[PDB]
Parts: C-alpha cells; structure tokens; sequence
C-alpha cells in the first residue's frame, strides 16, 4: 500500500490541477497560466 | 392492480364510472384518453401472501452450487432427481417447507402435505 | 425553415469495436439469404449481424434562439453491429486487455 | 489473520471494456418488460449495465 | 507426532448472395457538414415527420486579472450547445437532450440509390420528446396550491 | 357462522372509494373486538 | 478522483406502518427540502407514469411494489413537465442565481454533478443515475415489504 | 497457473468451502480423536 502509493497516486494528485491561469485585463488582455509535470522522488 | 396505461399518453388508466351506463370507465388522467370497466372488482387489498414463494426459479436453477439435495421424484415426470430450497418469503413467521425443482423438467413440487 | 431532403434515406447505423472504427476516422457486403456478410475492402471478412430488424422513431439530421441549416437526411432503415480474421481479432481483443502507463 | 492481504485495487477501465465487447448491452438501451431476466453487473456500485 | 526438517536430505535425495459494395464516404463533405441522429420517444410506431405537421422548424430554443477554471474544448462547446434542439409547426412540439452514452463507435450504411453504401461516422444523437400534447402546465399555480 | 366463507360487506347510504379506504382502514385499525386495549397472548400458567 | 465527495443520497420511507400517506422522499444536496420521487424521475426527463414503474418495479407481475408506489405517483401528478419539475427544484434549494434562465439551469447543474457523483458527472447520462436511482427505490420496497 | 484464487469476504457468499481436501474430497478410529463432520457435500 506505500509501494502502490509512492508509484501513482502521487501522479496522479499532481495531474489533476497541474493548472491554474490568471488573465490580465488590459487597453489586449493578457492571460497567466502555470502548470505542472511528472513527479519526481528522490 | 392490472391497469391499463392510456394510448398516445401510455398513462396509467384510472378507473371513472360512468352513471349514465351505470358502469365504471377507465381514463389518461393527462389526455382525453378512457375507455370501460371490463372486471367488475376495483380493488383489493389481500393481507396475506402465499405468492411469490418459488422466486429465482429458473429453467437454470440447478447450476447453482449450494442447494443441497435429495432424491424425491417427480410428481408428473416420476423423476427422482431434483434439488430443494426454503419459502422465498423471507418473512418472519414463515412455515418451514421445502420446496423441490425437479432436475429433468424443473417440475416445481415442495414437501410439505397439508395442501398441494 | 426546418427542410426535409429525404427523410427516407435508408440507413444502417453500425456499432463498432474500438480498432476498425479507430481504423475509420470501404467493403462489400455479401448478403446471403439471412446470412448476410462483407466483404472489407483490403481487410478481414466481418459478416452482417442484425442487431435490430426494425428500427423507428429514429432518422438522420444534419447542421450547418439561434436556428441553424438543418436537413432530414433519411430514416434508419435497420440497425446493425459487427462480428469481427477472427482469430486475430480475438487476439488483438485479449491482447488489448493488456495494456499499461508509466 | 496470518493469510490475509489487502486489495490495493486497480483502475476497472479494462474490465468494463471486456463487457462492453461481451455482450454486457449498454444501461441506457434496457428495456425491462421485455428483457425481464437481465442479470445486473455492477461495478464498485456502479450500476453500468 | 514432531517436527521434522532436513528432508531436504529426502527431497534432494528423492529428486444466394448479393454483393454490395462501400465506399468510405468523401471528407471535405463531413468537413463542411454536421450531421447527427434523430431519436423519438413518442412510441409512435414511426412518428414520420412527413406525417407529423408542417411546417417544420427544429432549431436551438479595465480591471485587474482574475483565475479562471479549466475544461477541455468539446466539453465547453458541447456545454455552451446547451440551447435544446425543438422542431415546431407554428400542431405539435418536439425537444431533446444529449445522451452521451452511445455517440461514439457509430458509423451508418446509407443505403445509397445503387445496392452498394457509404459509411458514415456518427457526430451527435439526440432524443426528441413530445410535449404540451394535452397541453397542461401550473409553473407556481400547482406549486403554491401544492404546499396544501 | 353456518358459512364456511367468513364473509362480511357493506355499503354506504366526488368519489365514494376513497372514504371507503379511509373508513376500512379504522375498521381494521382502531375497532377492537373484544378484550381491552394494550393486552395480547393472554399466556395461560399453572 | 476529484475532491473525494462524501455526498449521500438518502431515500427515506415517510409513512408508519398500515397508514397512508407512505410517500417517498429524497435528499440531494444543497437542497433545504426533500424532494418527492417522482418529481425527480421526471427531473430526469422520465414524464410519464408508465416510463416511470419501468425504472423500479421489474416486474410486470409483482402489483404489491405498485400499490406502495400508487401514492407516490399522485405525489408527482401535480408536475407534468420537466422543465416545471426542474424549475420545482430550482425553488427549492439555495435561491442566490434569482434568474430562472439561469436558476433551472442550476438544478440542472448541480443535478448534473453533485448527485451520484460516481456513475458519472458529465451531460447526458441523465437517464442511466434514473435508472440506478430507480434500483434504489426497488431495493427499499422490497425490504420494507419484507421479501 | 490457476492453481489457488485469492478470495475475499463478499465473495465467500457465493461458494463452498472444505475444511480439508483429503477430509473431504474423496467420497467414502481412536477415541481420542476429535469428531468430524461428513463430506456429503
Ligand atoms: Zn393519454
Ligand atoms: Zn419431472
């Protein structure tokens, strides 16, 4: 149940909402995203 | 109980009588839909069960695994292989009675003898 | 302004395992009498199967409140699915019970 | 107790597809009154079909 | 009636037909074209739309920054297509709703004027459903007259 | 008693049946027939 | 997957024994009130009272289900119309959204993810949670009736 | 190689069990012994 979790779910968290974006309004609009990748484990 | 559903409205057909004939009608509440009283009965309320009792009886109820069994025949097929089960109705102060499945035809018989 | 072209068009909608219509995004069909087949176009043999005899209430449509350039194409006229040659088609079935990530 | 373990449980994805291509009809198209003896498969309490 | 273990020593020790042809059907058409299948519930034997009524017309019926959530780009069309798609006279009314359960491994023979077919991929289905036949509809007035 | 069919109807002098429903149901229900309230298995015991 | 819900459905019996009145009622959330059954079928697109017994009774032979269903039919013959049993819902939990165009729209919303979240949370598979729903409801007949 | 199938709680519902194979089995002593049931099963 670690072997298990240190594999995928760990993944599998980060990948749900890798991403997260900000728009800026200007007078055209800007829009910041940022997002993530694999995981790595040491 | 046994009620019929409307047609263009599929609706379940309630029961309207009509004075005029002296007799009941069967309406669609949602359209114009009826039609007559064809059993003079309405309803019912039927207290008691002894239905029911030879459920999950299936032309495949032998293959299950754990009904154990015995030799009894067939009351029609005079066949002697057959296995058993208790009254369906889980109910509480249910009679004991084993019902029986013929394994030739599946011929239905319990084992009690009071009443067939 | 709804239009009708035919509303007659018969069709035969086909469901499908995940290759061949992976595989179409033509043939020829055998039909025997009902043993109906077809003959792909180079590959396998899948025979006709008729999922459903008679089929109603059921036609096609296209596009182009906000209306929109709609036709009636035709009614489907039977459905059918597929008989997947076989052998590896098998194959392949059980073989993509196996697959993995990272 | 001494054998016992634990399912760590995988993804059903691969088990749904083989009923899919078994004969395990789509929910949606049931049609009770005449299908009367249809044998429910459920999966992880997922009615599917 | 012990315990016993260097077996070991033991086990090391004791060891007609009628062709008809297809074609795969040209892709500029699709590529111009959506097309998608129609679905009744009326459980009319046909509910043919030549017999239903005419006419007929099925349609659909500065500051600082901020974050925005995330959905993939069918999801947010199919979404905004939220419109139902309704086929009227000016007479009956039809509307339906998306399925999503059986839109995607479907492809249609179209039985063209020859013997032989086209395959068609399935974009969309939909299911119409009659509506206001008999025509009774109480949006609060059974609502208030309900709490009784 | 005579009646092996232990049968017994009535009648009454919008729609009637569903008072009727209303009115078997205390018939059933609230109408003792003998013996008092609260009391059952009237257990003999030497 | 996807914040772990801990939302439960309850499908409580309303009715002691013998008496009438053994309506139905469920409790989906963020919805003050409990909401009739039929209402619901019909929330998911299923108007007519045969449709209806389809989803639940599986037999066209057992009646006794039927009979314990009959009041909670009449229960729902007040609605006739989805979208009037939608707007129902929308009358019944948390009123913010005043706009009906978009307040229906929410009952369709929330009833399109925060209700079995599991066999989906997507558009379209309304009918098939109208089915497992309508299982449910077997399920609890059948119990109380004791089988 | 199919030889043993692990089995959980739900499962146990459906099956039969035998306490052991030889016991059991085949289809067919001291006083000290502990007595044990049948194999009609
Ligand atoms: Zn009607
Ligand atoms: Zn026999």
């Amino acid at each position: 149940s670690f072997n298990q979790f240190v594999d995928y779910t760990l993944q599998d968290i980060i990948c749900e909402d890798s991403t997260l974006i900000l728009e800026q309004l200007a007078q055209i609009s800007r829009k910041y995203e940022i997002s993530f990748g694999k995981i790595y484990v040491t | 109980t046994t009620f019929r559903f409307c047609r263009d409205c599929n609706n379940m057909l309630y029961p309207r009588e009509d004075k005029e004939n002296n007799r009941l009608l069967f309406e669609c509440r949602t359209c114009s839909y009826v039609e007559e009283a064809g059993s003079p009965l309405v309803y019912r309320h039927e207290l008691i069960t002894n239905i029911g009792e030879t459920a999950g009886v299936v032309q495949d109820i032998g293959s299950d695994p754990t009904l154990p069994r015995s030799d009894r025949e067939c009351p029609k097929c005079h066949s002697r292989e057959n296995v058993f089960f208790q009254s369906q109705q889980r109910r509480k102060d249910t009679s004991m009675v084993l019902f029986f499945v013929c394994l030739s035809c599946s011929h239905i018989f319990t084992s009690d003898q009071k009443n067939k | 302004d709804l239009d009708l072209e035919r509303s007659n068009r018969q069709v035969w909608l086909v469901r499908l395992p995940m290759f061949l219509a992976e595989k179409w995004r033509l043939g020829k069909i055998r039909i025997n009498k009902s043993k109906i087949t077809l003959l792909l176009n180079e590959p396998h043999e899948y025979d006709l199967e008729l999922t459903k005899k008679v089929v109603e209430n059921e036609y096609v449509f296209t596009e182009q409140t906000i209306p929109k350039k709609t036709a009636i194409v035709g009614t489907v006229c039977h459905e059918c699915q597929v008989m997947p040659y076989h052998k590896i088609v098998e194959q392949r079935r059980n073989i993509v019970k196996l697959n993995n990530k990272e | 107790s001494l054998m016992s373990c634990i399912s760590v449980g995988t993804d059903p994805m691969p088990i749904i597809t083989f009923l899919s291509e078994w004969g395990m009809e789509p929910l949606e198209d049931y049609v009770p009154h005449q299908s009367p003896d249809a044998t429910r498969v459920f999966v992880n309490g997922v009615w599917h079909g | 009636f012990i315990k016993r273990d260097r077996m070991r020593r033991n086990f090391l020790r004791m060891r007609e037909y009628n062709e008809f042809p297809l074609r795969a059907i040209p892709k500029e058409d699709l590529e111009n074209m959506r097309t998608h299948l129609l679905k009744f519930q009326s459980k009319k034997k046909i509910n043919p739309v030549t017999d239903f009524h005419l006419p007929v017309r099925l349609h659909r019926k500065r500051k600082t920054r901020q974050l925005k959530v995330l959905d993939e780009n069918a999801k947010k069309l199919r979404f905004e297509e939220f419109y139902p798609w309704v086929m009227e006279d000016f007479y009956n009314t039809w509307v339906g709703s998306y399925e999503a359960g059986n839109s995607d491994s479907y492809v249609l023979l179209s039985v063209e004027d020859d013997g032989s077919f086209t395959m068609i991929p399935a974009d969309k289905v939909y299911k119409f459903t009659a509506r206001n036949k008999y025509a009774t509809l109480t949006i609060d007035e059974a609502e208030k007259r309900m709490d009784k | 008693d005579n009646d092996e069919k232990l049968i017994i109807r009535c009648r009454v002098v919008a729609e009637e049946d569903h008072m009727l429903k209303k009115i078997e149901n205390t018939m059933l229900e609230n109408i003792t027939l003998r013996g008092v309230e609260n009391i059952e298995r009237v257990v003999m015991m030497k | 997957k996807g914040s772990r819900f801990i939302s439960t459905l309850q499908v409580k019996l309303y009715g002691r024994e013998g008496s009438s009145a053994r309506t139905i009622k469920a409790t989906l959330p963020y919805i003050k009130q409990d909401i009739p059954i039929v209402i619901i079928f019909r929330a998911l697109g299923i108007i007519p009272d045969g449709e209806i017994l389809e989803h639940i009774c599986y037999d066209v032979n057992d009646w006794q289900m039927l009979e314990m269903l009959k009041p909670c039919v009449e229960d729902g013959f007040v609605i006739q119309d989805r979208e009037t049993a939608l707007d129902f819902i929308g009358r019944r939990g948390t009123a913010l959204g005043i706009k009906k165009e978009k307040r229906i729209q929410y009952a369709k919303d929330i009833l399109q993810k925060e209700f079995l979240p599991h066999i989906t949370q997507l558009e379209g598979f309304e009918s098939r949670k109208a089915f497992f729903l309508g299982y449910m409801i077997n399920r609890l007949l059948l119990c109380a009736l004791d089988r | 190689e199919g030889l043993v199938e692990y089995i959980d709680a739900e499962e146990e519902e459906s099956i039969l069990i035998a306490m052991q194979p030889e016991d059991l089995e085949p289809a067919e002593v001291d006083p000290a012994k502990r007595i044990r049931v049948s194999h009609h099963a």
